[PDB]
């Protein structure tokens, strides 16, 4: 029947909608994590590189 | 006479049929719930009742 094939578009249409949002949902999840981790690896090498200078200075002093 | 709007419908579609109980007809018309509302009052405009 035709609404038999247009009820089975209609899942289809949903399913593919579905998983076009949750590719851009996913997308989205790997973006701010990798954004979130990099940006931890941008703050440590600050956090580190401060206290070794830091301690070579009154070291040096010392 | 009750057909000409399931033909005014989709025609492939909606699947209606009167099968026995020869007391009254019983002239089910199914396709969908707002096209199939739209059918039933046009239906019931040519003379219909659910």
């Amino acid at each position: 029947s035709k609404l038999e094939a247009i009820l089975s578009q209609e899942v289809e249409a949903e399913i593919q909608a579905l998983l076009q949002e949750a590719e851009a949902k996913a997308e989205a999840v790997k973006r701010e994590a990798e954004e979130k981790a990099k940006a931890l690896l941008q703050a440590r090498e600050r956090a580190l590189e401060a206290q070794y200078r830091a301690a070579l200075r009154r070291a040096e002093s010392a | 006479l009750v057909e000409e709007a399931l033909r005014k419908a989709l025609e492939d579609r909606y699947l209606l049929a009167h099968e026995a109980y020869a007391g009254g007809v019983a002239a089910l018309v199914v396709v969908h719930r707002k096209e199939v509302d739209q059918a039933k009052a046009a239906l019931s405009r040519a003379g219909v009742a659910e």
